[PDB]
RNA sequence: GGUAGCUAAUACCGCAUAACGUCGCAAGACCAAAGAGGGGGACCUUCGGGCCUCUUGCCAUCGGAUGUGCCCAGAUGGGAUUAGCUAGUAGGUGGGGUAACGGCUCACCUAGGCGACGAUCCCUAGCUGGUCUGAGAGGAUGACCAGCCACACUGGAACUGAGACACGGUCCAGACUCCUACGGGAGGCAGCAGUGGGGAAUAUUGCACAAUGGGCGCAAGCCUGAUGCAGCCAUGCCGCGUGUAUGAAGAAGGCCUUCGGGUUGUAAAGUACUUUCAGCGGGGAGGAAGGGAGUAAAGUUAAUACCUUUGCUCAUUGACGUUACCCGCAGAAGAAGCACCGGCUAACUCCGUGCCAGCAGCCGCGGUAAUACGGAGGGUGCAAGCGUUAAUCGGAAUUACUG
């Protein structure tokens, strides 16, 4: 129920970096990035109003590791939710515990930020959270499992982490390994090559 | 002579074997009227002795041709409680008969006095001595 | 049908018979009062009516001519018996 | 016989009864007259666990109405006025 | 009647049966039967099967709890047949030497020992392997279960046993000796209104029905799968063309028998 | 037009007609298969399309298409028909499911085997 | 089962007794019922137990609550290639009836009564809450769940009782079937599970009343396929995992190349790393409240008895259960497929092929170099699923009230 394959092959189709092969040397490249997402990558994809609309979400999914059968519901969710359903879907996409993990540098990739939330190596205001889908409310504080604390991996992660853009709605630590959900991410403090409406539409047809 | 070891000792569970068309099934039907299970009697293929009374060849095809697979019986004779088997005669056909011998402590062989000892008669003794 | 409560059957029959007569006595008596009417014996009328008055009330309290049913009988009777006599 | 009882409206293993005035004869979750509180056999040491319109229960008992024996174990395990 | 007088007079009370544990005296208590047969079950309103059990020791009583030694699962008994002459009868309670009937639902086989607890199995019961031929391909142009159902119901019995390859159709049956006729006849008696005929089939073996450790098997269930079958009872088997092609198959190696088990 | 008119003779919906009426309007059906022929399609195309006239279970007898290169079918058989027409052969409003009941899947097909019914050959 | 005879009760039945009851304007008429337990000082009498007493039980009148009758109106499918329908029919009066009004019934009497806002007659159909779809108005539907209704082999009938016209009651008829010593008998799974049959297709002849609820019972307790669990099936909706990192001018192999190379490809390898979920081992919540044993209560009483009540003492109560859950053990070990790539529609080539073979939802592909056929490479979209067929609403402002 996860990708499990040529992850760059992906970011090459999106022509952008999806934060996939994060790890050590952040800021991708080195793989052919761009000129060949397949066997005809060289080509000039003059795509349709559809393309520049599916590819938009087909991205958002990947830039988080989420899937369809489930992504939809997120949208349906945001829909019921008052306000720009566009930013809302984002608000819920960011609100993912598998995300708050990675985002708080407690793990390299948003992929490496799962194998643990899955293998019970994290938790909230107590109870260890097994589902890489938990929806983190406000205040809700995580904390790498006091158990397998700082190990032959997670340490090397925090390194590049705090040297990255750095969030604004979380009050992470470092050795105490236990961030917090200060507040729900506004629209102004997050974005890039990501359009709301362009995806809020695909599900309106 | 407690009500347990008494029931055990008064029991007796046996086979009836022979070569195809010897008398198994008939002697069986007759053993059944000596046990007050059949108030009349019959024959085989429902034949020469009339009346829709054949019988006690279970099945169906049996009553069309002649005998197929072990029918089993329990009746009282004299001071005992007999458990009676009815073992099919035919090479290819059984099997079964052999496995049925595993349930008997002893065994009765019918022989066609018009034929003497036939083939599966000889083969059945071999199987018998397996268990003395 | 093989269900213990079948004795509810023979149990009913008993009361069926019983009631039947009780009830059969009920009317048979009421009738006598009507016979007097289709005749004109105001004297024998109030007579049969009195020898019924309680006989009807009884099988009532017992539960066969339940409440009101009682009233009606005597009611429309005491009404006709004098309406023309 | 209007008996005040509980219906099992929980979910596999995690029940959730509901005190209700109902004609003794009906089915468990069958027709009833009026919910009058509930009963949570889970809850776990937190805030709630049971609720009952005690000053309503009385109105029924008032018109004669037998109470379940498991319903009675609630009418008091939660006191009466203290 | 003399031979009967002779029968009563001389012939043994229930005898001891041997096991891989001990000489089992008939005198003992603690129930100990062993099946031995799952008769050609027609049978007037059921698949029944009703396995025929011998009762070596102990007294059976209707509500008692027993242990199927083979599957190592404890089983409670209720409907336990007593056969009043080719006829089911309800049902009583039994003593050593009698013959009791049960109710096979893929739980009973042949030689399945039943105790009250003692984990042991009777060393008796023959169980040999079939020869072959066949391909019942049916008139009645189908259905299809009733034929198949008929076949996967005459097969938890000991006589024959079917073989259904991985091509849905192509039904193979194998094969007591050569009396493949009761099949045809029970194909239009018992409770199946089918008809059915035969052919010749490129199968010498028989086969022999395999299983052991994983992965290796999945490489086996793949390479020579052409070629591989599956039975009524949901496992397992091969089906070969000759003896040489049988040897090479096993020779793929080294994972297990032989296996017949009826 | 007018309300009064609509009030009177009210507007009447126009029911739909299932292009495939081999009864029950149900998934698929079992059929004895009366004959196994091959025909020619409309003007533009020119093949030797394979078809079978099947006696369904509900009594309706109908002609069905046999998709894929080759089949085991013949005389009797017992296919199970599906749906979807064959705009090239008129009258052929049904497709017999491949690799179902007495029908053998297309031999060797490796692509889109879900249809033409075939099993993964040595992964 | 038949005949005879004895025997008890809260079985049955008089008599007595009567109002706040029934009948009657009133006078007066007339109506009822059962006892049985645990005790226990006097006295104790024909020392059975009388009696004192609490405890459940019975009669009667008026009420409470619930439950059920019954009545009126509006609405509740299609068909006029259905336009007329009806005599107890419509009303009256008067007897009878019912628990009750009532044509319910009967007698007599007026002659009516319904109907194109669609009667009647056919065809179809369990109705509502709701369910699916839709921006909505609507369209479709009424499995699971709850309310109302109806039926319980077919047809009919009554009986018992507070209530049945009675799924596991009775009587009759019918069809069917089963047992018989042959004279006569017996039964109806649309309760649970199960077999046959039919079908594209629909589950185990399981466990326990431990919990909630029902019947009886003073109570304990008994009964309870109701219920609660379990077994089968990806049928589905919500989860989750089959690995996470790091990695070369980028292996061999495959496939394409105008051969200069490109690409599957970080993909694999290799290097680190994590082991949820399975598998093995342990430890172990909650669903239990209660009832069953003793001590106290201006609790009533003649009473420390007996009975209830409330604290308190001990022993104790589960089917599911190798539970849910928690901790280790081991190791990426044990877990990916299906559809699609001419357009709508995201996604390309080679080879074969030759209007053959075949594709196709619509247009439309194939008669030698086909991105539409089959295969291969590659790519695209979904994922324990994917596809197809089927069905409904949408798009369909393509019955348009909104429109």
């Amino acid at each position: 129920a996860r990708y499990l394959g040529p992850k760059l092959k992906l970011s090459r189709r999106e022509g952008t970096d999806l934060f996939l092969k994060s790890g050590v040397r952040a800021i991708d490249t080195k793989c052919k990035i761009e000129q060949a997402p397949g066997q005809h990558g060289a080509r000039k994809p003059r795509l349709s109003d559809y393309g520049v609309q599916l590819r938009e979400k087909q991205k958002v999914r990947r830039i988080y590791g989420v899937l369809e059968r489930q992504f939809r519901n997120y949208y349906k969710e945001a829909a019921r939710l008052k306000g720009n359903t566009g930013e809302n879907l984002l608000a819920l996409l960011e609100g993912r515990l598998d995300n708050v993990v990675y985002r708080m540098g407690f793990g390299a990739t948003r992929a490496e930020a799962r194998q643990l939330v899955s293998h019970k190596a994290i938790m909230v205001n107590g109870r260890v959270v097994n589902i890489a889908s938990y929806q983190v409310s406000p205040n809700d504080v995580v904390s790498i499992r006091e158990k397998a604390k700082k190990q032959s991996r997670v340490k090397a992660a925090l390194e590049l982490a705090e040297q990255r853009e750095k969030p604004t709605w979380l009050e992470v630590d470092a050795g105490k390994m236990e961030g917090t959900f200060k507040r729900k991410p506004e629209r102004s403090d997050l974005s890039a090559d990501i359009n709301e409406h362009l995806i809020v539409e695909l599900y309106s047809k | 002579l407690s009500p347990y070891l008494q029931e055990v000792a008064k029991r007796r569970t046996f086979a009836i074997i022979s070569h195809p068309d010897a008398g198994k099934t008939t002697i069986t039907e007759k053993v059944l009227l000596f046990g007050q299970a059949i108030q009349t009697a019959g024959t085989v293929k429902g034949r020469g002795s009339n009346q829709h009374a054949k019988s006690d060849w279970m099945e169906m095809e049996k009553q069309r041709g002649i005998s197929i697979t072990t029918s089993v019986m329990q009746f009282p004779y004299h001071d005992c409680l007999v458990n009676l088997l009815d073992t099919p005669g035919h090479e290819d056909f059984s099997e079964d008969t052999y496995r049925t011998l595993t349930a008997v402590d002893c065994c009765l062989m019918v022989i066609d006095a018009a034929k003497g000892v036939e083939d599966r008669t000889r083969k059945l003794m071999e199987v018998t001595r397996l268990r003395d | 049908n093989i269900k213990s409560a079948k004795k509810r059957a023979i149990q009913s029959e008993k009361a069926r018979k019983h009631n039947a007569s009780r009830r059969s006595m009920m009317r048979t008596f009421i009738k006598k009062v009507y016979a007097a009417i289709e005749a004109g014996d105001k004297a024998a009328a109030q007579k049969a009516f009195n020898e019924m008055q309680p006989i009807v009330d009884r099988q009532a309290a017992k539960g066969l001519i339940h409440k009101n049913k009682a009233a009606r009988h005597k009611a429309n009777l005491t009404a006709q018996i004098n309406k023309l006599a | 016989m209007v008996t005040i009882r509980l219906a099992r409206h929980g979910a596999k293993k995690r029940p959730f009864y509901q005190v209700v005035v109902a004609d003794s004869r009906n089915a468990r979750n069958g027709r009833f007259i009026e919910r009058v509180g509930f009963f949570n056999p889970i809850a776990s040491e937190k805030e709630e666990g049971t609720r009952l319109d005690l000053d309503r229960i009385a109105h029924w008992v008032g018109q004669g109405a037998t109470i379940s024996d498991r319903v009675a174990a609630l009418i008091k395990e939660v006191n009466k006025a203290a | 009647d003399h031979m009967l007088d002779g029968l009563v007079e001389w012939a043994p009370a229930p005898m001891p049966r041997q096991t891989d544990t001990r000489t089992v005296e008939a005198s003992e208590d603690k129930f100990t039967g062993f099946v031995f047969k799952i008769q050609a079950n027609m049978d007037p309103k059921h698949r029944d099967r009703v396995a025929f059990m011998r009762v070596v020791s102990g007294k059976y009583e209707k509500g008692m709890k027993l242990r199927q030694v083979r599957t190592a699962k404890d089983v409670v008994i209720s409907d336990a047949l007593t056969f009043m002459a080719g006829d089911r009868s309800h049902v009583e309670e039994a003593y050593p030497g009698d013959i009791l009937g049960l109710h096979n639902h893929g739980t009973i086989q042949i030689g399945d020992t039943f105790t009250q607890g003692e984990m042991m199995k009777f060393t008796g019961i023959p169980n040999f392997a079939p020869e072959l031929f066949r391909r019942i391909r049916l008139k009645d142009p189908l259905k299809q279960k009733q034929l198949l159902k008929g076949l996967v119901q005459l097969s938890e019995e000991g006589a024959v046993q079917v073989f259904r390859p991985i091509s849905n159709n192509d039904l193979i049956v194998g094969a007591v000796g050569v009396l493949q006729f009761d099949v045809v006849v029970a194909r239009l008696k018992s409770e199946y209104n089918v008809e059915a005929v035969y052919e010749s089939v490129n199968v010498a073996t028989a086969r022999w029905v395999e299983c052991a450790d994983a992965k290796k098997f999945e490489e086996f269930k793949r390479k020579n799968e052409s070629q591989l079958a599956l039975d009524g009872g949901d496992n397992l088997a091969y089906i070969a063309t000759s003896m040489v092609n049988l040897r090479l198959a096993q020779e793929r190696y080294p994972d297990v028998q032989f296996h017949q088990t009826r | 037009a007018t309300v009064n008119q609509l009030v009177r003779k009210p507007r009447a919906r126009k029911v739909a007609k299932s292009n495939v009426p081999a009864l029950e309007a149900c998934p698929q059906k079992r059929g004895v298969c009366t004959r196994v022929y091959t025909t020619t399609p409309k003007k533009p195309n020119s093949a030797l399309r394979k078809v079978c006239r099947v006696r369904l279970t509900n009594g309706f007898e109908v002609t069905s298409y046999i998709g894929g290169e080759g089949h085991n079918l013949q005389e009797h058989s017992v296919i199970l028909i599906r749906g979807g027409r064959v705009k090239d052969l008129p009258g052929v409003r049904y497709h017999t499911v491949r690799g179902a009941l007495d029908c053998s899947g297309v031999k060797d097909r490796k692509q889109a085997r879900s249809k033409y019914g075939v099993k993964r050959p040595k992964a």
